[PDB]
RNA sequence: CGGUACGAAGUCGAAACAAGGUAGUUGAUGGUGAACCAGUGGCUGAACAAAAAA
RNA sequence: AACUAGUCUUAAACACACCGCUCGUCACGUAACA
RNA sequence: UAAUACAGGGUUGAACUGUGGGUUAGUUUCAAUGCCCAAGGCAGAGCACUGGAUUGGAUACCCAGGGAACUGUGCUCCCAUUAAUAAGAAUCA
RNA sequence: AGUUCUAUUGUGUUAGCAUGGUUUCG
RNA sequence: AGAGGCUUGAUAGUACUACCGUAAGUACAUAAUAUACAGUCCCAGCAGUAGCGGUUAAACUAUAGAAGAGUCGAGUAUUAUCCAUACAUACCAGGCGUAAAAAGCGUUCAUCCAAAAAAU
RNA sequence: UUUUAUGAUCCCAGGCUGGUUUAAUAAGUCAAAGUUUAGCCGGGAAG
RNA sequence: GAAGUUAUGGUUUGAAAAAAAAA
């Protein structure tokens, strides 16, 4: 099969923080991957450290 | 037309071997008159995209300069007398869409048909639209 | 308006390298110089063509 | 295929599923 | 209404616009927009004018209304009409021709 | 803008322009607010 | 880390010195402008030491 | 010249306030509100008879839904209507599986937005996924009609037609929040309220003036945008005559969410 | 925009503000008491002698004409 | 060299005629050779930009 | 009426440009012969000063 | 710890170069709009 | 920004699905401070204002006190209005 | 891209709590 | 001068239809004049944006200022009109970091375009 | 029920069309729109 | 005789009728 990827247009936009003195996320948070976003795999080239944990499940 | 318009960037390419454009019929069509006219080297279909690989000469590449015409929001025809006006005097290639297929100015001006011009090649400073 | 914006286009030089065969040839036939007395063996021992040479090195993982 | 409004659109259409 | 010079209507947009346009009859193709009333349809239909300054052309929409002897177009098939040279009743002005497709019922 | 901002930053929008905003000086607005 | 309640985003090159961790000119984009060659004419700036010209050959 | 002296306006300009919700109005997202509530006899994901009985009865009845979650009783409510709906057992993509879990979706999030109204992001969460469940049924009536349909009757949803283009009259236009209309009687219409349309100022029992940037909603009536009978006549309504399926009231409405001629759809939320 | 280019929408911003605001206490509102084209006017019509009618066509008139 | 050699240079100088002199030094180290066919003919027009400035033949 | 543009330079101060000698300016305000000042929230089209590691 | 001459860095709306540039009320005539 | 309750979005995988989109007014959810309205009302701090200084002089900068504003599903979007210089496709390993 | 589930949540609204500047009481 | 009008401070290539360096008003008569001079002095005045005039002006006024100089010519100049020369009305053929310009962030209708262009 | 942001409802101003030559590798139709003998049209009444 | 035929300027100030109800 040879099929074309999809838009990397989203609904909503992009974080905003409000102005003023609240702090408060007027969409998304800190920790959001934009669509034109390098693999996660580029961007830690290193992979999980010796120490970190195997399985992530609390 | 899109992809052709897309293309053209892929074409325009300097300090390169070989270059990547997206894929679609009209692009092959159109690599093929390119390469028929001896302007790439050549070209390979990989699923959804197209590695051309291009043609140097002295170090410069043959391609010099492409100008479009036929934009996807905007289509340009000509009859075969107003044709030969536009590309007057003029080395350039001069891409035609017909009812015959995707051919050249010349064969375009020989056949006396009306036809849809996408694309100008090394054309220098020669455009209407 | 801009300046080094046009990608694809001005921004970039397509313009020929000329050695010292294609060089000293055009000056020599332009008469703006006398004919070298290396001129004959660089002609016949033409310089190699370096850039597309240089164009074949590839990228590699690692 | 420059004007795709909806006549244009209804006739342009060879099957159900563009597959 | 628009006027075209003479030099203007040999160039290739010109002449393919108005090939577009023209049909066997004078007749139209569109698609209904009104099925309520008896033996009558009201159509749009693609209409395509070459603007000469930019070299494009763009599409407009025209709205008539037709007869339609028997029941058999519904609202959003694609039906091509004629003119009559004649206004039966206060609306109707084309006739249907035929129905190119036909929107799904029941 | 180009003359519509000079207007804006000269006042005469401030002076002449309703708002729903408000304000102590500034034309106020008696009907429902919406973007126009 | 602190918590600033947002970003800053000035436009001048003197506080986005100031305010950003570098500013240094980074390499060409090869999908843009051309490298940066040692053939590339100098700039045409006459010579001036405490802001007179020193244009003499002898 | 002759003029009468004028001064600066003299008198009480009305204050501008939020429309109150009529009595209807509160009973309808009260019972709302108890429907979404209610919790059936059922337990969470997909646990069954043998996988229960391994358990003690007390942890079974922990498992069982009156212990779960607002998430897990709204993931069972897909989860059944996706049962009702779907191709084959682990279909959740074709259209029918994905508008009948836009709409519980929708429902979910307009609970959650009545109980914590100053949630503010989930305002547009919901209009987010209404047009996307509008895309979904626009996709799904051109593909297949008679499932379109049939979905849209089961899960009593406004079957919205989209034979030709929509219209850029309010009044006319589609409405998705009308959609799904018949759970909730309060996202049907409401009157117009720009410029000529404003309510007027009325004067409380307090004593003071205020005006309503909002028409209060009155309840729509049952018979909005459904087929009438129609007598015989000829007249400039009916130029020339009336179709049988027009007397019999058996014609078709392609827009049944149409506000109509001086009514605006209702508000995302209120 | 610069800030020294500020200072003048500043002052004229500033300056109508304050005119307005020591109008502000009163309450009587007071009372305020052409053969010349305008060129926007003449620019209309064209006066070049052409075949009798002054103003009475498309090519008497500036008028954006259907070609 | 009015035969494909040509060359702009552009140098300061304490006097005009000294500038000129410096200008033509310079334009004689920067000649270079212009793509021309024996036949005297171009093949197809050309444009040159650069910010606001327009050549074209 | 209030405001506005041109010529003139007269009286009163010194508001901005350097940390302009209290950073500037902005939204809506309060106060003041004048430029302006004060609070509040924005920006930078601002400065000063500015970490080793237990 | 201070000053002059430098020399270096930063800022600048200064370049006749801080004895710079520069804001406004009031006063003063010619006008347009209102 | 601890736990808990209710909702998103993002990331990763499996399944499903099968051009189902990109942009967007006769559209409307949200949105600093101030102002209007309502609430409360003296933890702090703090316009106007008062009085203790400096200044030819200050209606300021400094000090003391201070009933304006500081928490709202309301009215509501003026701005140096919020992650930047609009959104999408293409060119790169 | 979208729907369902899966692991994770310095995101938004939430009853209450631990801690703390400040003021307060002796 | 067989004749007048305009210019007589710098600045504009004065276009362009056949010819496209393939020739003589070529030589003699036959060599030149004006950033020479005079009147006025931030006045009178001139001028097209820039600008000139400060008591020795190629910039104002004066051509017996000389049979003066440049152009057109029975005409020539000023004003006016424009699709007002590429003040590209920017399709050919302009822009939106900093110099005018991205809507406060978003959800959508209609249109527009994409992916089976041209043809069907 | 019919129109309507593809501009409905609803003011003021204007009849439309052609004209051969036409310099520049700017033409094989003068090239988005500039005309000049002309073309088409422009109620009724002795009641 | 028929069928198709982009509107422009004056800055513009979006819904207009019919029907229903009313007395």
């Amino acid at each position: 099969p040879v099929v074309f990827p999809h838009t990397r247009a989203r609904a909503g936009g992009k974080p905003i923080m409000m102005r003023g003195k609240s702090g408060k996320w007027h969409w998304l948070g800190p920790y959001w991957k934009p669509p034109w976003a390098p693999s996660n795999k580029a961007r830690w080239p290193t992979g999980p450290e010796e120490w970190a944990w195997s399985d992530p499940t609390r | 037309m899109q992809r052709a318009c897309e293309m053209v960037v892929s074409l325009l390419r300097v300090d390169a071997l070989s270059q990547r454009c997206p894929f679609h019929v009209l692009n092959v069509q159109i690599l093929d008159l390119l390469q028929r006219e001896g302007l790439i080297r050549g070209f390979k279909v990989d699923g959804t995209k197209i590695d051309i690989l291009l043609k140097h000469y002295k170090g410069a590449p043959v391609i010099r300069n492409i100008r479009v015409v036929s934009k996807p929001s905007r289509d340009i025809w000509l009859t075969p007398h107003e044709l030969k006006f536009r590309t007057r005097f003029n080395t350039g290639l001069w891409i035609m869409q017909t009812s015959c297929g995707v051919i050249s100015h010349r064969d375009c001006l020989r056949m006396g048909i009306g036809g849809k011009m996408l694309m100008a090649i090394n054309n220098g400073y020669q455009h209407f639209c | 308006g801009k300046g080094a914006v046009h990608y694809t286009g001005t921004n970039f030089r397509r313009v020929q390298r000329l050695d010292i065969v294609d060089r000293m040839r055009a000056l020599v036939a332009q008469g703006l110089v006398d004919a070298p007395l290396w001129l004959s063996a660089a002609e016949r021992a033409p310089p190699m063509e370096l850039s597309n040479l240089k164009l074949m090195d590839r990228k590699v993982h690692n | 295929r420059l004007h795709n409004s909806h006549q244009a659109r209804v006739l342009r259409r060879r099957h159900v599923y563009r597959d | 209404h628009w006027h075209y010079k003479t030099w203007q209507r040999n160039t290739a947009g010109y002449l393919r616009t108005f090939m577009r346009n023209k049909l066997p009859n004078n007749e139209m193709i569109g698609y209904v927009i009104n099925d309520k009333h008896p033996k009558s349809i009201r159509v749009a239909c693609d209409r395509f004018m070459y603007v000469m300054r930019y070299k494009k052309t763009f599409r407009y929409t025209k709205k008539v209304w037709a007869h339609d002897e028997e029941s058999e177009a519904r609202l959003g098939d694609v039906v091509r009409i004629q003119p009559l040279g004649y206004r039966i009743g206060p609306w109707k002005n084309y006739v249907l021709v035929r129905v190119l497709h036909k929107e799904p019922r029941d | 803008c180009s003359d519509r901002k000079r207007k804006i930053l000269n006042g005469t929008e401030y002076i002449r322009r309703k708002s729903s905003h408000r304000g102590r000086i500034k034309r106020g607005s008696q009907a429902p607010a919406f973007k126009r | 880390a602190p918590f600033p309640r947002g970003i800053v985003k000035p436009r001048s090159a003197k506080v986005r010195a100031i305010l950003n961790l570098s500013v240094e000119q980074r390499q060409p984009n090869p999908l843009r402008a051309p490298r940066k060659s040692l053939l590339d004419p100098p700039p045409c700036v006459a010579p001036l030491e405490k802001g007179n010209p020193k244009l003499d050959r002898q | 010249v002759a003029r009468l002296k004028s001064h600066r306006y003299g008198g009480v300009v009305a204050l501008k306030t939020r429309a109150p919700k009529s009595p209807w109005y509160i009973e309808a997202e009260k019972e709302f509100l108890n429907e979404r509530a209610q919790v059936p006899d059922a337990y969470i994901e997909r646990w069954h008879g043998e996988d229960l009985s391994k358990l003690s009865p007390a942890l079974r009845r922990c498992l069982h839904l009156r212990c779960a979650s607002s998430k897990e009783l709204h993931s069972w409510r897909k989860l059944q209507l996706c049962r009702l709906l779907q191709r084959r057992p682990f279909d959740t993509g074709s259209p029918a599986v994905q508008l009948a879990c836009l709409t519980e979706k929708i429902l979910n999030v307009r609970a959650h937005l009545l109980r914590h109204f100053r949630d503010q992001q989930k305002k547009k969460v919901l209009s987010i996924w209404l047009s996307r469940r509008h895309r979904v049924m626009k996709y799904l009536y051109r593909v297949d009609f008679n499932l379109y349909k049939y979905v849209c009757q089961q899960l009593r949803i406004k079957c919205v037609r989209f034979a030709i283009p929509d219209s850029r009259d309010r009044q006319r236009a589609i409405s998705p929040i009308a959609v799904d209309g018949d759970r909730c009687k309060f996202l049907i219409r409401q009157k117009l309220w720009k410029a000529r349309f404003r309510p007027r100022q009325l004067k409380q029992v307090d004593g003071k003036v205020v005006r309503f940037t909002r028409h209060p909603m009155e309840q729509p009536s049952s018979a909005w945008n459904l087929p009438k009978e129609h007598r015989p006549s000829l007249s400039r309504a009916w130029p020339y005559g009336v179709r049988e399926e027009r007397l019999k009231g058996n014609y078709v409405i392609q827009n049944p969410t149409a506000a109509g001629l001086g009514y605006c759809p209702a508000p995302l939320f209120f | 925009i610069s800030t020294c280019r500020r200072r003048y929408f500043k002052m004229r911003k500033f300056h109508k503000k304050k005119y307005k605001k020591k109008l502000m206490r009163l309450k009587k509102i007071p009372f305020v008491e052409r053969t010349w084209k305008t060129y926007r006017e003449t620019r209309l019509y064209r006066k070049q002698l052409r075949r009798g009618l002054p103003k009475k066509g498309a090519r008497k008139l500036r008028l954006h004409r259907e070609r | 060299n009015g035969r494909g050699l040509f060359g702009i240079g552009i140098a300061f100088g304490p006097s005009p005629k000294e500038a000129r002199s410096n200008a033509a030094l310079a334009a004689i180290q920067n000649l270079d050779h212009i793509d021309f066919d024996v036949g005297r003919t171009l093949t197809t027009p050309v444009h040159g930009s650069e910010y606001s400035a327009h050549v074209k033949i």
